[PDB]
């Protein structure tokens, strides 16, 4: 069924981005057979659950077996786990703790979420910001973005490869009497890979998020020209 | 099951972008791999999409090409082309027209209707086509005009449609307007997005003659969709400098780039 | 339940604005952003929501979590008829900044300045 899967991909890529989580299960109910396929590769918008006391972002890599492990308690909501081992569930703190000052610069609000596994020659984590425009009947929207980053240590330390990798889901939904209703969905994603020197000045955690911080600004402007240029002229093209 | 699979696969052809149905009906049909489960199960899912997106067609030898609307449709497989006063097969799968056939009351109210919206659609549409009918709905006169206007473009990654439909109901002497604009985008150059618009509106026409409520009927359709289009450019120019910032801004309030050690 | 009321006032849905202030709620009280009422509306050129909580009793020279005044932060993201609004209705433009710097120096907006002459 390796040109099943390959149907199902080029068929929620045409499918209006509002409605990706009932389409992909219609999708699943229509061909169970890559049900684990399709989730792994199909860009969803970001699921909020409680710690129960802030709010965290669910995804696979936080995951295991039918449980969530928040990133402020350690522990999965679900109890059971795999766990951060103690070096790097230290450092993963800090990237929440660095990164939530990061979402309230940039979004003024919203929820973040970060966590970290070892690999083996060094680790990698995901970050997850999760921005919705709720409360307004006349304007609505949401922001989602999955950052994936890979980190190389090189010999003494000193340097490291990074390996970025960003997808940003955007909607945004408009009620006005002239324009009536306008509604833009989609997504954009990137790869980044570039070495930077990690001395104690700069470690880890500020290299990934000057690498997020660069990355989330090209996105943006990409966004803004295909979302309200790109579009906009293609609508005037037809009248 | 089997009656749940052709309910999402008719679903999935529904919701297909403008100039993207024959790559829709493809995954379609490899997902399904029921190929006569396909054909009877979604053959009102073909006749679906094509009457929603006013899809134009080409008859031989008349010209002008004609949109497949429900108003249209003539239950029993074929439909009818007002102008040139005509029925038809249509195959909704390769939308080809075949077996033309000649095809009442109130009939110079559409061709006068018509004959003034054929030169609105040419003076604000590129590859624009319309078709005005003229039925009862019941028991009450009804005319009704549809325009389309699509830009096919996958060697670009874009594809666009705009749809228009306006009902004027005729109970002298005023006349019922009730109408719907609908704008379909998709856009995978880079990327991918999509845009999805309408509106509607509903208004008041007092009826006259023939030519003169045929006048006044596009003079409505004139004024409210050109309000519609300079809407939608002012809108998207709000949603650029306001309710994009309002999700993610260009920079922190400081305006200042993040210092990141002054974080640690 | 901060979070809608911001978004009502960097938007400028001036109907949810003005249920949220009649239900109780205080125009003066810094939410959770770090942000006053009239710093998220100055912020995104409100002009409407901006007169509705002037009106209503906001203070037009309180500092946000960045020391930011209203009108220096219409200032710094260059809302014209928002600093025009703003001087007509008393703000200090003698206030500087978290730079030390006023209004007036921390803008190269001609358009502005004049208006801050
Ligand atoms: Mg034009
Ligand atoms: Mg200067």
């Amino acid at each position: 069924s390796d040109q099943q899967l390959d149907c199902a991909l080029d068929l929620m890529r045409r499918l209006p981005p509002q409605q990706i989580e009932k389409n992909l299960s219609d999708l699943i109910d229509l061909v169970p057979s890559l049900c684990e396929d399709l989730l792994s590769s199909v860009d969803q918008p970001l699921k909020i659950a409680r710690d129960k006391g802030k709010d965290y972002l669910l995804c696979d890599y936080n995951r295991d077996g039918d449980s969530y492990r928040s990133p402020w308690s350690n522990k999965y909501d679900p109890p059971l786990g795999a766990m951060p081992s103690a070096r790097l569930r230290k450092l993963e703190v800090e990237a929440n703790n660095a990164f939530d000052q990061y979402r309230d610069l940039y979004f003024e609000g919203g929820v973040s979420s970060v966590y970290l596994w070892d690999l083996d020659h060094g680790f990698a984590g995901v970050i997850l910001i999760k921005k919705a425009g709720d409360g307004s009947k006349k304007i609505k929207g949401c922001w989602d973005s999955i950052h994936v980053v890979e980190v190389q240590e090189k010999s003494s330390g000193r340097t490291a490869h990074y390996k970025l990798t960003s997808t940003v889901m955007l909607w945004l939904q408009t009620n006005k009497t002239g324009s009536g209703t306008m509604n833009l969905g989609g997504s954009l994603t990137r790869q980044m890979e570039k070495d930077e020197t990690v001395s104690d000045s700069s470690p880890h955690i500020a290299n990934i998020g000057r690498l997020v911080e660069d990355m989330e600004n090209k996105i943006r402007s990409t966004l803004n020209e295909i979302y309200f240029g790109k579009t906009k002229d293609i609508v005037n093209g037809l009248r | 099951s089997d009656e749940e699979k052709v309910r999402i696969a008719a679903k999935f052809i529904t919701h297909a972008p403008p100039g993207e149905f024959n790559e829709v009906f493809n995954d379609v049909r490899l997902l399904l791999n029921n190929d006569n489960l396909l054909r009877e199960g979604a053959a009102h899912a073909f006749a679906q999409y094509n009457m929603d997106q006013f899809t134009p067609v080409k008859i031989e030898g008349y010209d002008d090409q004609v949109l497949i609307t429900e108003h249209g449709d003539l239950g029993n497989g074929r439909f009818l082309d007002p102008r040139n006063k005509i029925s038809f097969k249509f195959d909704h799968l390769r939308k080809e027209a075949s077996d033309p056939q000649p095809e009442s009351a109130l009939k110079q109210w559409r061709d006068a209707c018509d004959s003034a919206l054929r030169a609105y659609v040419k003076d604000h549409y590129p590859n624009g086509f319309c078709t005005v009918y003229g039925k009862s709905i019941d028991g009450q006169q009804t005319i009704i005009a549809c325009i389309e206007s699509h830009q096919f473009q996958p060697k670009n990654f874009w594809n666009g449609r705009w749809r228009s439909e306006w009902k004027f109901t005729i109970t002298p002497p005023t006349a019922q307007v009730a109408a719907v604009l609908k704008i379909q985008v998709h856009y995978y150059e880079d990327g991918n997005v999509q845009l999805v618009s309408h509106k509607d509106i509903q208004d008041s026409v007092q009826v006259s003659s023939d030519v003169q409520t045929a006048k006044e009927f596009i003079k409505i359709i004139e004024n409210a969709e050109n309000e519609y289009q300079t809407a939608i450019s002012e809108n998207y120019q709000t949603m650029s400098d306001t309710t994009f910032k309002a999700l993610r801004r260009q920079l922190p309030v400081t305006r200042t780039k993040i210092d990141w050690n002054k974080i640690l | 339940c901060d979070k809608e009321f911001m978004w009502a006032l960097k938007n400028g849905d001036l109907d949810e604005v003005k249920d949220y202030v009649a239900k109780g709620e205080d125009v003066n009280r810094t939410l959770e952003g770090g942000r006053k009422p009239l710093h998220y509306a100055a912020d995104c050129g409100q002009l409407e929501i901006l007169e509705f909580l002037l009106l209503k009793g906001a203070d037009i020279n309180a500092p946000d979590k960045h020391h930011i005044t209203p009108l220096l932060s219409a200032v710094y993201e260059g809302h014209v008829s928002c600093v025009k609004l703003l001087l007509s209705k008393g703000a200090d433009k003698t206030v500087k900044g978290p730079d030390g710097l006023t209004a007036f120096e921390a803008t190269d907006n001609q358009a502005i300045k004049a208006l801050l002459q």
